[PDB]
């Protein structure tokens, strides 16, 4: 039974950086693929990143590709998100999963594809 | 010599989940490339390793489990779930290391008119520990008074069917299920791509 | 065998509320056991199971918000409900769940209200007769029930003592009526026997022409 | 997850007759996992039939099941008075969901409302609060429509309405109506009028008082 916590969330201003966390209860961290996902309330949630359990492998949607890297620590059952040149499109609730490391690559931006899921935590990029 | 992975994933008859079956994998060479052509795989993913990366890997050994469930059913195969699968039928341990595979099976394992020889156990009093394996039959006990082997209130035979019919929608079709287990001992490995 | 629920009650927007279900036949720790709640004039609704090893579940209208749970020594299932809603307001069952045998045993619920209203007793208004006709007019009550008996139950006939409906200020308001022979309009007394529980009213209201 | 429909909403039915309710899954589903219940007036449900066609413990033999796939079915061979309540279906996925149920009312002769209209009291009117009532005794069946008139406009949005159960002896239902308006509205107008529009009725009837005369 492994629990999500995400935190790092808040108000930031178009242009900066922000960094996530998403913690692990427990001691399998290190088994399972970490992704993340954002929500703008009155939009469908959407696939952001994942990292495979090893840290050898991530992959990107297309709109954070060169600004957001995902990495982890697995001695810390951390898994962070780095969001650099942040815009009001980012705007969202971002959501950490955990999950089984995904022999077709497309089924890591299925959300119910994975076993646990965080509550969420609240980023706003203003002007 | 090749892993028989074949006589588990091509088997004309899977188990009963109540009755999983198990394959011990030793001193053989697990080519995983059978399992990368085929896409009839619904699901395919792996914990502590990188399913692509599978030939490359040595383990002491491969154990590989197999069994039917229904499709809403196959998330219930991995660490740390709940449901009557997990709970009372097929456990995997928190720590767990291998892959799941699964595919719609609905052509083999349903039937007009309703395969009823597919069964779960349905009642059980606490839950399986991780790759435990109950093939009991007796009568279960739901009050405080003794079923002395005899169905009735209170009393009432722990397996049951799924009614698996080829029109059912997909999250009620039957899956076959493959576990592979990767177990790393402190001991010369006999398993390797 | 039976299963009997307690701790329904009155509760403001937003409290919380703990539930029980005592049971008698059924051991409720070998079991699945469910809180199926009814809103007035509604249907049942699944609110949350909980598996004999321990596994349970919610419906999304009330997850975060509900917790299943038992006590064995008890042999008691309750449920813990937090951040109530006005749409939460039910009649809430225990049940017995069989699965595959459905449920078969229930309990007759107990009544949860979410609501802002200060408990009130009703006023009384007669509804007087132009076969005639007759009537109270119980009006802004809070919480249910109220009971109406006509001439201290002597008259039963002809009566008809209408559901209640919520008005908008999030009071109760209820008509009782009988019908009579129109001979019969000035020769016998009729007099409506209100009674408010809740807030200790009681009212005899005589109607007259 | 699964969505169980139930059809009629309503089903008309005399004592004796054979009835046969339906339920509407939005995927075909085991029918290992339906079953079926009925429910008295303030009394919690009791099961009838399990596993689609298998009937519960002591449930009488006029009732039975049928079905698959998407399409079940409840028949009662012969009605008997207490069968008169309301029924759901239910399905198991992960967890139970119930159909919107099915009235079993009992079919009858059409009987014509009479209907009563009540001034509100000078005691009410000191509130100031005026509530006007309308009374509709003993009909059938059950549709009938309340249309309130205030010096000939139609009133819309400041009434409520409520009904009986239908009546253990004679099966007709009854329906009182109120219109609520503040004593300052009340005064503005003459004619309150109460228009019923009835299966029962060759035209509809109205009752009216004219305010403060008699
Ligand atoms: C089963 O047979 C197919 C050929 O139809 C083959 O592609 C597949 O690899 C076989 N499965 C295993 C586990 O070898």
């Amino acid at each position: 039974q492994v629990q999500l916590v995400e935190s790092g969330g808040g108000l930031v201003q178009a242009g900066g950086s922000l960094r996530l966390s998403c913690v692990a209860s427990g001691r399998t961290f290190s088994r399972y693929a970490m992704g993340w996902f954002r929500q703008a309330p009155g939009k469908e949630r959407e696939f952001v990143a994942v990292i495979e359990w090893d840290g050898g492998t991530s992959y990107y949607v297309d709109s954070v590709k060169g600004r957001f890297t995902i990495s982890r620590d697995n001695a810390k059952n951390t898994v962070y998100l780095q969001m650099n040149s942040l815009k009001p499109e980012d705007t969202a609730v971002y959501y950490c999963a955990a999950g089984g490391n995904q022999y077709y690559s497309a089924t890591y931006s299925i959300w119910n594809e994975y076993d646990f899921w965080g509550q969420g935590t609240q980023v706003t990029v203003s002007s | 010599n090749l892993c028989p992975f074949g006589e588990v994933f091509n088997a004309t008859r899977f188990a009963s989940v109540y009755a999983w079956n198990r394959k011990r994998i030793s001193n053989c060479v697990a080519d995983y490339s059978v399992l990368y052509n085929s896409a009839s795989f619904s699901t395919f993913k792996c914990y502590g390793v990188s399913p692509t990366k599978l030939n490359d890997l040595c383990f002491t050994n491969v154990y590989a489990d197999s069994f039917v469930i229904r499709g809403d059913e196959v998330r219930q195969i991995a660490p740390g779930q709940t449901g009557k699968i997990a709970d009372y039928n097929y456990k995997l341990p928190d720590d767990f290391t291998g892959c799941v595979i699964a595919w719609n099976s609905n052509n083999l394992d349903s039937k007009v008119g309703g395969n009823y020889n597919y069964l779960y156990r349905l009642f059980r009093k606490s839950n399986l520990k991780p790759f435990e394996r109950d093939i009991s039959t007796e009568i279960y006990q739901a009050g405080s008074t003794p079923c002395n082997g005899v169905e009735g209130f209170n009393c009432y035979f722990p397996l049951q069917s799924y009614g698996f019919q080829p029109t059912n929608g997909v999250g009620y079709q039957p899956y076959r299920v493959v576990v592979l287990s990767f177990e790393l001992l402190h001991a010369p490995a006999t398993v390797c791509g | 065998v039976q299963l009997v629920e307690s701790g329904g009650g009155l509760v403001q927007p937003g409290g919380s509320l703990r539930l029980s279900c005592a049971a008698s036949g059924i051991t409720v720790s070998s079991n699945y056991m469910n809180w199926v709640r009814q809103a007035p004039g509604k249907g049942l609704e699944w609110v949350s199971l909980i598996y004999s090893g321990g596994s349970t579940y919610y419906a999304d209208s009330v997850k975060g918000r509900f917790t299943i749970s038992r006590d064995n020594s008890k042999n008691t299932l309750y449920l813990q409900m937090n951040s109530l809603r006005a749409e939460d307001t039910a009649v809430y069952h225990c049940a017995r769940d069989l699965v595959v045998y459905g449920m078969d045993v229930w309990g007759q619920g107990t009544t949860v209200t979410v609501s802002s209203a200060s408990t009130k007793g009703p006023s009384v208004f007669p509804l007087a007769p132009s076969t005639a006709a007759l009537g109270c007019l119980v009006k802004d009550y809070f919480p249910e029930p109220v009971t109406v008996s006509w001439n201290s139950g002597a008259l039963t006939s002809g009566v008809h003592t209408f559901p209640a409906v919520l008005q908008s200020s999030g009071l109760y308001s209820l008509s009782s009526v009988v019908t009579v022979p129109s001979s019969s309009l000035g020769t016998q007394t009729y007099i409506c026997n209100v009674n408010h529980k809740p807030s200790n009213t009681k009212v005899d209201k005589k109607v007259e022409p | 997850e699964i969505v169980l429909t139930q059809s009629p909403g309503t089903l008309s039915l005399s004592p004796g007759e054979r009835a046969t309710l339906s339920c509407r899954a939005s995927q075909s589903v085991s029918s290992s996992y339906l079953a079926w219940y009925q429910q008295k007036p303030g009394q919690a449900p009791r099961l009838l039939i399990y596993g689609a066609s298998s009937r519960a413990t002591g449930i009488p033999d006029r009732f039975s099941g049928s079905g698959s796939g998407t399409d079940f079915t409840l028949t009662i061979s012969r009605l008997e008075p207490e069968d008169f309540a309301v029924y759901y279906c239910q399905q198991y996925g992960s967890s139970p969901t119930f159909g919107q149920g099915t009235k079993l009312e009992i079919k009858r002769t059409v009987a014509a409302p009479s209907v009563f209209i009540f001034p509100p009291s000078d005691e009410q009117l000191k509130s100031g609060t005026a509530s006007v009532v309308c009374l509709l005794n003993n009909f059938y069946p059950r549709e009938a429509k309340v249309q309130w008139k205030v010096d000939n406009a139609l009133q819309s949005g400041n009434s409520q309405e409520s009904v009986t159960e239908q009546d253990s002896k004679d099966s007709t239902y009854s329906l009182s109506s109120t219109l609520t308006l503040s004593k300052a509205d009340y005064e503005k107008h003459k004619v309150y009028a109460c228009e019923v529009t009835h299966q029962g009725l060759s035209s509809p009837v109205t009752k009216s008082f004219n305010r403060g005369e008699c």
